[PDB]
DNA sequence: TAATAATAGTTTTTAGTTTATTAG
DNA sequence: AATAAACTAAAAACTATTATTATG
């Protein structure tokens, strides 16, 4: 989907930024964005033109407004702009050569908003506008309220607090707990492009599509191209498969592919190699119903992923779905699917685990309306070891380890933890913006944290010990 | 160009700025032919550094040359000639940079 | 690190006992050089005219022939075993054929390293049979060790084939007991389940990793059981040689301004810092990565059961933690906590980490309580960008697509019928009508047929797609009648339209 | 043209480089003519031509992934059409290969061509530019090429109309020159054939035109046989000179320089006709110029 | 005897092919 | 004294266009 939030940043001048002054506390709200930003999605631009300036600074060139880094994909440039102006001495070189609180007419910037939003050629889903102020700062209002109102109408949404919810009685009509922008969010990835939906051979005669969109799924380390060591600019790769004992490279009219099998390498063709990858057809080719009893759950371990439908390319989807989620409570089983994402692929059997939408009272689309993929396994991967289970519980036992571990109960947040590299390289990336150290480490939380304080809570397993040696290594 | 003693001597200017900045600092190594290299190029005689930062910090870790404060490469333009490594500016420095201190200085 | 499994093969075409002992056999081969497992079986034929075996005592073993020693499955072996053994003209005891291919398993055994002794056995018992060597025959039997598995033709058996299940019978009894009785079974049908797929693993060794909560663990690196992967890559070969002499990649890294190349060191993999490139390389990540905690099998935090997806679920291995190594009060403790947090739900939230060179990870832990073995499972659970999430049509707020009630009647039925998996019963029976977790997947075993149809004849490119999974892999018609009138509620009361991805001729071909 | 011709020729032999949308064409471009033809690209045909062959018989085949290749099919035939022009004309299995591979490209029309979708017919006009290249099949696969190169001249789009008509009369050309004995119940069905098309009615005022211009390059074919045979129709052309040629509404006055060229080959066996065919001749050159 | 129509095409995140030591 | 593999290896995304058959 086309279409994200455009955001601005519309900072005034009115040395409500500078009464800590709310100035330097903006400044890094507004860098912790683009922090955020920068990390997080560059098709949503930013805008550091602030107004309210000695100096009249924009397109236009209206009263009171300063352009220092216009709609733009973020980048250290806004990083830096706001760098050398965050601190008191940075605040007060900023109102230096910026200027400082001065008047002007609201309809001006009002007016350069509309301009910057007009100005952009992206299909934007949302438009929003930011802005600091520590009491409101009020004609010079009512033509503002309604180009506001206009802008609003546009699209364009309008952010304020003011920094003294006590007291902006003069913007309260004016006006359409910044912790949280202090880089709170941080490194999401935006995408919105993903695979055409699988056709589900529920049966015979209907196939219905399922959404499967990996667009929010694993982000990572930025793509690593391969500059040049000296002025940092990628190189081509001429790489195939190339020829020694003939030279050159070798073309597909030469090339075969083949398995060494048994005792030979079996020669066949690339067209028989990339026509035998399929079985039948692209889709969800369904068998029928499996019990959720037989589910291994110990081979349920690879990366797994959802199954939703699509109510896109078949009128039935949302509505067979409905009423399959509806009779899903009366149901132990999962719709025994095998998976092609396209042709010439092999099918995987796949359970359908009934994962129904999670509508809370806002209704937060957790868990959608559709399925879950269970790994129905093989016999060709697991690291097994040969079983031993002689061994039960013991009342002793299972009760000082309880006492021991019960009191620690999470509740599975599933995005609870952070990902090592991908977080720990995103800062690491905000550190070279920033030209400065390793930032700081992400980890998946894999340094115990009940371990030490276990005994807090009234650890029994290493109060008792099974054994002089310790009695689980 | 301007003093050839710099040229075929491949000054890695990738973060300098404890004297000029990094881009002026190129600019006037290219000025007499010192290689204007982001990262330690193949006739990298020693990177001349700056301030202590994720390039700096990435020469300390990995001692492919020097970190090279700005200020002997002040030595070495004011003189219009390179000037021998000396153990007064170069922070992190190579293992041959310590021997260079040890062969004209003392420790 | 080897099986001396062995083969002892054949009035006699006469379904025929001798076409499925044939089809079970040469399925054996196929499958045990697919994936080139190594299991070397021998082979000596009853029936086969001439007495000339390596090891004939006396040659009383009138007929019988050896066609393959304790050698290992190749293709020339599968090709060898499905031309070279015909059915023999007159009559032969296949207990002289036992003994001689015991005896061979005997000269191979001492002297080479073998790690197993089994003897697959699949005789038609129609030839005629004599019972008086059983001294000699179970001598054979039990010098090699040899785990004699006799197979019946069908019990489908006549006087002659009586005779020899009882000869066999009380042979194996002598020497092993009622166990091949077990493992006797018709040779098709029965043995036809086991004549459609093959069973498999790959060799590796322990790679242990250590549960560090405050602890450490013991475990092994296998690939036993865990669904499908690839067995061999597409080994591309010169249409020259069929071999790998100008099969292979070369590096130019032209430098992108123009046509100017770099080397290998000439690029540095930097990394898209949003806006621009920053230059960034390994030596660049020394301070821009995490460090691994070792090889931490570690447990971070204890969770209700009740909170986990199985959507949700991420690795490659679960580390099943059975009784540790010389450690007994390590096994109980083992035990008696994975029943006591399966009791509370207290599942814990896996600290692992593979070893210092990958990267440090969560997982869960719940235990898997089998018929066999019963201990906790470890799957890694999501991040703040492993948040599987899709954003598409609500289903049941969805009054715009709110379907009839028949059709939930219908839907219910179905699910009924569609049951495809037996439930587990008071045994522990884990039955499915369409076993998955165990039985492969269609394509690889398409490879399979494939690379069969294109070794036994190069000039036999594509066989029929395998209809291992697809006989097998269908609802019974009982269960689809049971729904039709379901689905034909289903079918009259949901409204829908056509679907994509439509794969037609690629060209104009004849037609 | 030699150096940007190998330095081409090289980039078309990696992999992963082809996917786009258009600029797949390159090697439609590659094809040159207008080269003097140093023996740099009169080696890389041989090359060019092997891939070419080899994957439209493993992509154009039916196949799961790839069901169609617009591009690839594109920029194949532009080469090949604008580099077969190095005479491999009779050799070896390189003409069945690339006569049976054109004949599985124009077999059948699953594009809609008649709305301006008129690659098959690109397809014709190299098949027609090198039919002579091809020859070890064409006699093989020679009917139902021909109809269906009938049915894409009767097609609404004109640029079919007239790349079939090119097309199935140079194919008409080269069996009749290397068929001819042999070809002579071949040469007789051909008249039958003929019979049918001409004998009868039709409503394309150059569909029986083309029949008799086919008699006219099935003259030698016939004459290998009997040209008198055909010279008994001769009689039956006399009759239609001296009856619609005359009555003027006559499209054939608009289409007879095929007839009397066809007239012309059938004719020299003979040598006598009473100025029978000038009067005819004034009126089509009236209503042909 | 002269406009509107579909290959026209994309910022393709998993084909599931590289890191990982007791075999002697 | 040879078993161990998470160091990436590829494909749809709505962009949008032409191309219709606009005329005797």
């Amino acid at each position: 989907y086309s279409g994200r939030d455009s955001l601005i940043f519309l900072v005034d001048a009115s040395k409500a930024m500078f009464e800590l002054t709310p100035f330097d506390m903006s400044i890094q709200c507004i860098q912790s964005v683009y922090i955020s930003k920068i990390i997080s999605s560059d098709r949503d631009l930013l805008a550091v033109v602030f107004y309210g300036t000695e100096k009249d600074k924009n397109s236009v060139n209206f009263k009171n407004i300063y352009v220092l880094q216009e709609l733009d994909n973020p980048g250290a440039k806004r990083i830096l702009e706001l760098d050398q102006f965050k601190g008191q001495q940075g605040q007060k070189r900023f109102q230096d050569m910026m200027g400082h609180g001065s008047d002007y007419s609201l309809s001006e910037v009002l007016w350069v908003c509309a301009n910057l939003f007009s100005d952009v050629q992206f299909k934007m889903s949302h438009k929003r506008i930011m802005l600091f102020t520590n009491e409101d700062n009020p004609a010079k209002a009512s033509r503002a309220r309604t180009k506001a109102g206009d802008l609003r109408d546009t699209g364009i949404f309008l952010d304020l607090m003011h920094l003294k919810f006590d007291i902006s009685l003069f913007y309260r009509d004016i006006i359409s707990k910044l912790e949280d922008l202090l880089r709170k969010v941080r490194a999401k990835e935006t995408r919105k492009r993903a695979l055409s939906r699988l056709k589900l051979k529920l049966n015979k005669d209907i196939v219905i599509s399922v959404g499967i969109y990996n667009l929010v799924q694993k982000a990572l380390k930025p793509p690593p191209i391969k500059l040049y060591r000296e002025t940092n600019e990628p190189v081509k790769t001429k790489t195939r498969t190339f020829n020694t004992s003939t030279g050159g490279l070798l073309l597909p009219s030469d090339t075969k592919r083949s398995q060494i099998y048994g005792s030979r390498q079996i020669i066949l063709e690339k067209e028989e190699t990339e026509e035998l990858k399929r079985f039948d057809d692209p889709g969800l080719m369904l068998m029928g119903f499996k019990p959720l009893v037989l589910l291994k759950k110990h081979h349920y371990l690879r990366p797994s992923l959802f199954v939703y439908p699509e109510e896109s390319l078949v009128i039935g989807s949302s509505t067979l779905f409905s009423a399959l989620l509806i009779k899903c409570l009366e149901k132990e089983v999962a719709a025994l699917c095998r998976y092609t994402p396209r042709r010439n692929i092999p099918p995987y059997f796949v359970a359908l685990v009934p994962q129904e939408e999670e509508l809370d009272d806002q209704k937060i689309q957790v868990t959608p309306p559709g399925f879950q993929l269970v790994f129905l396994p093989f016999a060709d991967d697991k690291r097994k070891m040969p079983f031993t289970e002689k061994i039960m519980a013991t009342p002793e036992q299972v009760g000082k380890m309880k006492a021991i571990v019960e009191k620690l109960r999470f509740t599975y947040r599933s995005d609870s933890f952070e990902n090592p590299v991908l977080q720990q390289h995103f800062r690491n990336l905000e550190a070279l913006a920033l030209d400065l150290m390793e930032p700081e480490q992400a980890v998946d939380l894999t340094l115990p944290k009940v371990e030490a304080m276990n005994k807090r809570l009234g650890s029994l397993v290493d109060e008792f010990k099974e054994l002089v040696y310790p009695p689980d290594y | 160009k301007i003093s050839n003693i710099f040229e075929d001597v491949e000054f890695c200017v990738m973060s300098g700025t404890d004297s000029q900045p990094k881009p002026d600092l190129e600019n006037r190594i290219a000025e007499f032919g010192g290689y204007i290299v982001q990262n330690p190029g193949p006739d990298t005689y020693c990177v001349i550094a700056g301030s202590e930062n994720i390039r700096v910090k990435n020469i300390i870790l990995s001692n492919k040359h020097d970190v090279v404060k700005p200020a002997w490469l002040l030595e070495c333009f004011k003189t219009k000639s390179f000037v021998p490594w000396q153990p007064r500016f170069m922070i992190h420095m190579c293992p041959s940079t310590k021997e260079h201190f040890a062969r004209e200085y003392d420790c | 690190n080897k099986a001396a499994v062995v083969l002892c093969m054949d009035t006699m075409s006469n379904e025929s006992p001798f076409e499925q002992a044939k089809k079970v056999i040469t399925m054996f081969v196929q499958r045990q050089v697919f994936a080139e497992n190594k299991d070397e079986i021998a082979l000596v034929l009853f029936g086969t005219d001439g007495t000339d075996n390596p090891l004939s005592g006396g040659d009383q073993y009138q007929n019988i022939t050896v066609h393959r020693h304790l050698m290992l499955p190749d293709f020339d072996l599968l090709e060898d075993i499905e031309s070279k053994i015909q059915p023999g003209s007159q009559q032969a005891d296949f207990l002289d054929a036992l003994i001689v291919s015991m005896d061979v398993i005997q000269h191979e055994t001492i002297g080479k390293k073998f790690e197993k002794r089994h003897i697959e056995i699949f005789t038609d018992l129609s030839s005629r049979f004599s019972k008086s060597q059983l001294d000699i025959i179970i001598h054979s039997l039990k010098k090699c060790d040899i785990s004699l598995q006799f197979f019946l033709p069908f019990k489908g058996i006549t006087e002659q084939q009586k005779e020899g299940l009882e000869i066999v019978k009380m042979v194996m009894i002598s020497l092993e007991g009622e166990d091949g009785l077990d493992e006797i079974y018709s040779f098709s049908e029965s043995l036809r389940k086991l004549c459609v797929f093959k069973k498999i693993e790959r060799h590796s060794i322990h790679w242990p990793c250590r549960l560090t909560i405050g602890l450490s663990i013991r475990i092994a690196a296998y690939k036993s059981i865990l669904q499908e992967r690839v067995k061999k890559t597409w080994t591309v070969v010169d249409a020259k040689t069929l071999k790998k002499e100008d099969i292979q990649k070369e590096t130019v890294y032209c430098l992108n301004d123009d046509e100017t190349e770099v080397l290998k060191e000439d690029i540095i993999q930097g990394f898209r810092y949003g806006s621009d490139i920053v230059p960034f390389s390994k030596v660049d990540e020394e301070q821009m990565k995490y460090k691994s905690e070792g090889k931490c099998f570690s447990v971070l935090g204890f969770c209700k059961s009740s909170q986990v997806q199985r959507r949700f679920f991420m690795g490659n291995q679960v580390l099943k933690v059975f009784a540790a190594r010389d450690d007994e009060a390590a096994a109980v403790a083992l035990s008696s906590l994975i029943h006591a947090l399966d009791d509370l739900d207290m599942v814990a939230i896996v600290r692992y980490a593979y070893d210092k060179r990958a990267n440090p990870q969560v997982g869960v832990a719940f235990p898997h309580i089998k018929h066999n073995y019963e201990c906790l499972v470890y799957v890694q659970l999501p991040f703040m960008e492993d948040l599987r999430q899709y954003m598409f049509s609500s289903l049941k707020n969805s009054k715009k697509y709110a379907p009839t009630e028949a059709q939930l009647n219908a839907v219910d039925a179905l699910i009924d019928s569609m049951s495809l998996a037996k439930k587990d019963e008071k045994t522990d029976t884990l039955e499915d009508l369409f076993p998955t977790t165990k039985i492969p997947n269609p394509r690889f075993q398409r490879l399979f047929q494939c690379l069969l149809h294109r070794a036994l004849h190069p000039r036999e490119p594509l066989p029929p797609i395998q209809q291992h999974i697809w006989n097998m892999l269908n609802p019974p018609a009982e269960v689809t009648t049971k729904s039709q009138i379901p689905l034909s509620k289903i079918k009259t009361l949901f409204p829908l339209i056509e679907a994509k991805k439509k794969d037609q001729v690629t060209a104009q071909e004849i037609f | 043209i030699g150096e940007l011709f190998s330095k081409f020729y090289g980039e078309l032999a990696l992999k992963k480089k082809i996917p786009d949308t258009v600029l797949e064409k390159v090697y439609e471009l590659l094809g040159l003519l207008g080269e003097v033809h140093p023996s740099e690209m009169i080696n890389n045909a041989e090359n060019l031509f092997r891939a070419f062959l080899g994957e439209l018989k493993t992509q154009m085949t039916s196949a799961v992934r790839e069901p169609k290749l617009p591009v690839l099919a594109g920029c194949l035939k532009g080469l090949s059409s604008l580099l077969c022009n190095f005479t491999k004309s009779m050799e070896e299995d390189p003409q069945t290969s690339r006569e049976i591979f054109n004949f599985v490209l124009k077999a059948i029309r699953p594009q809609i061509d008649l709305k301006r979708y008129a690659v098959p017919s690109a397809g014709l006009r190299l098949f027609a530019l090198h039919a002579s290249q091809f020859s070890t099949c064409l006699l093989d696969n020679y009917v139902s090429l021909f109809e269906v190169l009938l049915k894409w001249c009767a097609h609404t789009n004109v640029e079919l109309k007239k790349a079939a008509l090119s097309a199935l009369e140079s194919f008409l050309k080269q069996v009749s020159n290397m068929v001819a004995e042999m070809h002579k119940n071949k040469l007789q069905y051909f008249m039958e054939q003929f019979y049918g098309i001409i004998r009868n009615v039709d409503s394309n005022n150059k569909e029986l035109s083309i029949a008799i211009r086919g008699y006219g390059l099935f003259a030698g074919p016939c004459k290998v046989i009997n040209a008198k045979d055909v010279d008994f129709m001769y009689v039956e052309l006399i009759q239609r000179c001296k009856q619609m040629f005359l009555t003027q509404g006559d499209d054939r006055v608009y289409q007879m320089p095929s007839f009397l060229q066809s007239v012309a080959s059938v004719l020299l066996y003979l040598d006598t006709v009473p100025e029978v065919y000038t009067p005819v001749l004034e009126h089509l050159v009236v209503m042909q110029i």
